């Protein structure tokens, strides 16, 4: 009785999906909006470095 | 004709400074330390100092030297000769105990025993170096024979310790790596006895052999300085460089 | 009949592949082509943390970005002060075969587990000035691989049972059980809003779970060997995976897609760890060839190497304020880079 | 400078470091072992999540672990030796035992770990050979051409038909050992009878040879 | 947790005495210890300090060369040995515990006292000496230092204490902002370098007593004078 396997397939296939082009743009806008807030990308001066 | 001998020391002593510089640095900070790497470190320090005097001999031969002070140079240059000639007797003894009693050497051994023995060897080194070249200005004529008893006791220790280790790898079971054992043990005992002792026996027996007292300086002394330099330059290759290239 | 059920799987498995190619019009590499490259990332070691006497398996950062915890095979947990390299506590363990760590968001508890199949919780802030065991959680039939605090009273665990679980610490019981994997589960990571989590197993699969309901929503399959590490993007809409096939891959939740691949022709060893930066532009990975690599997440080109260890890197982590990164290794040392 | 409280925290740290050193010294004189064997093998009666066992011989401590595999075997990357136990009485499951020995011997994380191999239950093997109902040649066809080599150490009171049976099985395990090992770790075989009392002494002797190879490899004699 | 002091009584000038403090309920070996005394009508004063592991000892100037501090970890006891007693040493002596690491809170628990009757420094002052207050109101107290208490690491090392009538003092605030365990939320302290304040909101009974400020940059440790709050 593999009726559990098929019941999971139906509950996962029938969902709402969007385009790949819209997914890449959303990640490209997140990194551009937060670029000036992580030290590892843009190094900070030695006066504001705890290490 | 002494110019060629001066050149012969310059070429040979140049490698030793280069070879012993890496060991003083690579073992110093880059890598970890085992119970034997410590003795190899202290042996490389005693090879930097001994060969440092060797080169400045060429530059100080240009102008002059006061013979009330030239003796002061030799009696200090014999300080590092003894201490580098006594760490080879400590490396061979420690390898013998590793094979004889293996479980003890890894589980039940004091950690700082290596450092404790090193300083005790430094302290006795200058004590026996102060009685060699007639530095008896402070029972002279009879205590000059005691530094010879130091070199004979060290020659006995190195030959006995190396011979015993070879007995129990011969009387073992399926030692396929036996090719690399005979080469290392034999090569360690001939270099010590043919390239490292002659200098330190001439130092303690030169005023008994006073046949000429002027002739022997150009040949006997210069060969002994050249040979004693060949032992201090071949050491890091024998003891350290073969291991790095092994794997 | 048994045969009829099997046929429906083929009908429903092929229908999903159709729904994935329809949504695939352009690629992430094509869209991101007109962006300036990051540059050349050069980081240097600032601290070295020594005192462990055996291999280091896990570490985790405190939420104040100053304190951290580490586990090693000598049966010790250690809490460190990163600014001064001082040791705050040293917790002795009953079983020396540990594999994971976790630090609570408030800072009152730490957790560990391993090959004894039990998750222990330790109280750090009590009278009489001692760290003592407060709870032992039993119920798994295999070893514990990961654990992450959800709250001061909830914790999520993953095991070699092919199962994940959710516990109430005060009672000591399992509240929910997550089933569906066919291999040992090796890693889990929590979403920023703390309502979903993802996991990766030896069956070369990744799954997205719902904490409240207890069901599986999506399944992702593109690798060719075991998955060892996993991590969410800061947004909460993507995550990354690392496998024994020497690759990293990026998945998108709202498209059910693999977006980009991070590989090079002279890397043949597996991945042990992955972690993102604060803005999500750099991706950091630890390898078996004794060092770490720094990837451009949007362009898939390397940008730097952190090379200072003489055994394999086993753990990694970035601070909550984005100021530093830490690494652990089988050589029994911890290093902070900046 | 450093404040008064920041100076008291530094004194606290040194006392933690001090205690971490005694525990490291005590742990250096205990030898760790791992026990493997599927079933029908009598692992639990060799020395008289995880179960542990301790024993001492000649003032040396031992600590043995059995776990009851391709994922957690990484943890045991630094043990002194692996003990592998086989039942050599029933012929229907040797080929499964030989496949298991091959995966352990050829593992990536176990390329420096030696194996002490125990062939158990040699009292039952003798009965099956003497009775003659079951034939070894049925399962392993190449048994017909085998014959005892010229180095027959075999004990005083054995039938030559029992020595042939037991020297064939041991060659089937040493052939894998010498196939692809590169000489960096070896295998030690033994024959046991589930009533023998001299097995802790045999582990002690083999561990003394394993340490000797590490010693004369660390100090470059090889 | 408990701390019980023994010894103390009537001593002639020039004599000697020994004091004992016995602990029970906590890990005594992980803590540091202090002795603090109080003159019959005057305020608080610090005497001596012993470290965890017995590697650091400090003394005040008025007793140095006369008193000796020692501890016995297996028996969970603390000692103080006297010599050359004068009439300025008639006071009540307290036994205090303290632990130092990141995020800690020293000076938590004070024991009771024993009475003994014998027949440059940072000065800081609390200008006010008495305040009449009524329940349900809001009150403020002020302490002012001589030199700045703010360190280059961002810490301000100021403490606040409360001593109820007939009891021993207890901790309220550590490092100028942190609220100790068991203290209600109505207490709150603020301030800057050299100027500090404490605030009580919705004042109730069982909050009447004397309030003290202390510094912890340097040794010796110095106290204020006190501030009565009466009904
Ligand atoms: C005791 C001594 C007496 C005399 C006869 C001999 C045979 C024994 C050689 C000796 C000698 O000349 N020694 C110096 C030493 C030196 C000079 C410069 C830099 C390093 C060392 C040298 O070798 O030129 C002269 C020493």
């Amino acid at each position: 009785q593999a009726r559990k396997l098929v019941e999971q397939l139906k509950m996962e296939a029938n969902i709402d999906r969007i385009k790949v082009s819209k997914a890449a743009a959303d990640l490209m806008a997140y990194c551009e909006a937060h670029a000036k807030e992580d030290p590892l990308l843009t190094p900070v001066p030695a006066s504001e470095n705890p290490f | 004709q002494t110019l060629s001998f001066t050149v012969l020391t310059c070429i040979i002593s140049l490698v030793g400074l280069t070879g012993n510089a890496v060991v003083l640095w690579l073992l110093g900070y880059r890598m970890r330390r085992n119970a034997v790497s410590i003795y190899i470190l202290n042996l490389a320090a005693a090879d930097f100092l001994f060969l440092s005097f060797q080169i400045i001999r060429l530059p100080l031969r240009l102008i002059n030297i006061s013979h009330l002070i030239r003796k002061i140079l030799v009696s200090v240059m014999t300080f590092p000769y003894f201490t580098g000639l006594s760490m080879l007797s400590a490396i061979s003894t420690e390898r013998c105990l590793s094979v004889l009693w293996p479980i003890w050497y890894r589980c039940r051994r004091p950690t700082h025993l290596s450092a404790v023995v090193c300083v005790l060897l430094w302290g006795l080194s200058l004590l026996f170096s102060m009685l060699e070249w007639r530095f008896c200005d402070f029972w002279c004529e009879t205590s000059d024979f005691i530094p010879v008893a130091w070199l004979i006791f060290l020659c006995v220790v190195l030959c006995v310790s190396s011979l015993v280790l070879l007995v129990r790898i011969l009387c073992g079971s399926r030692k396929m790596p036996l090719t690399r054992l005979y080469v290392t043990i034999l090569l360690t005992v001939l270099v010590f006895l043919l390239c490292g002792l002659p200098f330190g026996i001439l130092g303690a027996l030169i005023y008994r052999m006073h046949l000429n007292l002027e002739v022997l300086y150009c040949h006997v002394y210069l060969v002994c300085m050249s040979l004693s330099s060949l032992n201090s330059s071949a050491n890091p290759i024998i003891y350290f460089f073969v291991g790095s290239f092994r794997q | 009949e048994l045969d009829q059920l099997r046929q429906e799987a083929e009908q429903l498995k092929n229908q999903i592949r159709d729904a994935r190619k329809a949504c695939a019009d352009a690629t992430l590499s094509q869209i991101t082509n007109n962006i300036d490259p990051v540059g050349r990332i050069q980081m240097r070691t600032r601290r070295t943390l020594r005192g462990h006497l055996a291999k280091i398996y896990a570490m985790h950062w405190g939420t104040d970005s100053r304190l951290l915890v580490s586990a090693s095979q000598d049966g010790k947990l250690i809490i460190w002060d990163s600014y001064t390299t001082n040791k705050v506590h040293a917790i002795p363990l009953r079983s020396s075969w540990v594999m994971t760590c976790a630090y609570a968001p408030s800072g009152n508890y730490v957790a560990c587990g391993g090959l004894d199949n039990i998750c222990s919780i330790y109280n750090l802030k009590t009278r009489e000035g001692n760290v003592r065991v407060s709870r032992e959680l039993a119920g798994h039939t295999g070893y514990l691989s990961c654990c992450r605090f959800l709250d001061d009273n909830q914790i999520v665990t993953s095991s070699g049972d092919t199962t994940c679980a959710l516990w109430d610490i005060e009672t000591g019981q399992q509240t929910t059980t997550f089933t569906g994997h066919t291999g040992d589960v090796m890693s889990l990571s929590l979403a920023p809003d703390t309502r979903l989590f993802v996991s990766g197993a030896c069956d070369a699969s990744a799954k997205l779970w719902d904490v409240r309901e207890g069901m599986c929503r999506q399944t992702f399959t593109g690798h060719e060997s075991d998955i060892n590490a996993i991590c969410f993007f800061p947004n909460g809409n993507a995550f990354a995976t690392g496998s024994d096939d020497a690759t990293c891959r990026l998945f998108d939740l709202r498209a059910d897609q693999e977006l980009m691949t991070y590989s090079h022709d002279n890397i043949i060893c597996g991945i042990t760890s992955v972690s993102f930066s604060k803005s999500g532009r750099l991706l950091l990975a630890g390898y078996d060839d004794f060092n770490c690599n720094v990837w451009d997440a949007l362009k898939a080109d390397r940008a730097g190497v952190l090379a200072g260890h003489d055994n394999r890197v086993s753990c990694l982590g970035v601070t909550d304020d984005g100021m530093a990164v830490a690494t652990g290794s089988w050589d029994s040392f911890l290093k902070i880079w900046n | 400078t450093v404040s008064a409280e920041d100076k008291a925290a530094a004194e606290r740290s040194k006392m933690i470091d001090k205690n971490l050193r005694e525990d490291g010294e005590k742990a250096r004189r205990t030898l760790r072992l791992l026990l493997l064997g599927a079933d029908n093998s009598g692992k639990s009666t060799i020395v008289k999540g995880i179960f542990e066992t301790k024993f001492q011989v000649d003032k040396v401590n031992f600590h043995m672990f059995d776990v009851g595999r391709r994922k957690w075997i990484q943890c045991f990357n630094d043990v002194t030796a692996i003990i592998f136990v086989v039942d050599s009485s029933d012929y229907n499951r040797l080929q499964e035992a030989l496949n298991d020995f091959k995966s352990i011997w050829n593992n990536r994380w176990l390329r420096t770990i030696s194996v002490i191999l125990f062939l158990n239950k040699q009292d039952l093997l003798a009965e099956k050979v003497l009775a003659g109902k079951s034939k070894i040649e049925d399962y392993f066809p190449e048994f017909a051409r085998y014959t005892t080599p010229e180095d027959a150490t075999p004990e005083p009171g054995e039938d030559p038909r029992v020595t042939r049976a037991k020297y064939f099985i041991r060659k089937e395990f040493v052939d894998i050992s010498t196939a692809s090992g590169d000489g960096r770790h070896i295998c030690y075989p033994h024959f046991t009878c589930a009533v023998d009392t001299e097995n802790a002494r045999r582990i002690f002797n083999d561990c003394k040879d394993i340490i000797l190879q590490m010693n004369l490899r660390e100090y470059n004699l090889v | 947790v408990q701390l019980v002091e023994s010894g103390g009584g009537l001593v002639q000038p020039g004599g000697s005495r020994k004091l004992s403090c016995s602990a029970s309920g906590f890990a005594f070996s992980s803590f540091g210890m202090h002795w603090v005394r109080q003159a019959p009508e005057k305020g608080l004063e610090w005497v001596a300090y012993i470290s965890s592991g017995s590697g650091t000892i400090y003394y005040a100037d008025t007793v140095k060369g006369r008193f000796t501090i020692s501890r016995d970890d297996p028996k969970n006891t603390l000692f103080l040995q006297m010599t050359s007693l004068r009439s300025e040493d008639t006071a009540m002596y307290y036994c205090v515990r303290s632990i130092y690491y990141y995020g800690s809170s020293p000076f938590d628990f004070w024991g009771q006292g024993t009475t003994l009757t014998v027949s440059s420094d940072i000065v800081m002052t609390q200008a006010t000496s008495s305040v009449p207050v009524t329940p349900g109101e809001s009150v403020s107290i002020s302490c002012r230092s001589s030199k700045s208490l703010l360190h280059s690491n961002g810490n301000t090392y100021l403490y606040w204490f409360l001593q109820r009538p007939g009891q021993s003092p207890q901790l309220l605030i550590y490092r100028m902002s942190n609220l100790a365990s068991g203290v209600p939320d109505r207490f709150s302290g603020s301030g800057s370098g050299t100027a500090f304040t404490l605030t009580i909101s919705r004042l109730e009974a069982e909050d009447v007593g004397v309030y003290y400020c202390m510094q912890h940059l340097e040794y010796p440790l110095t106290f204020g004078a006190g501030t009565k709050l009466e009904l």
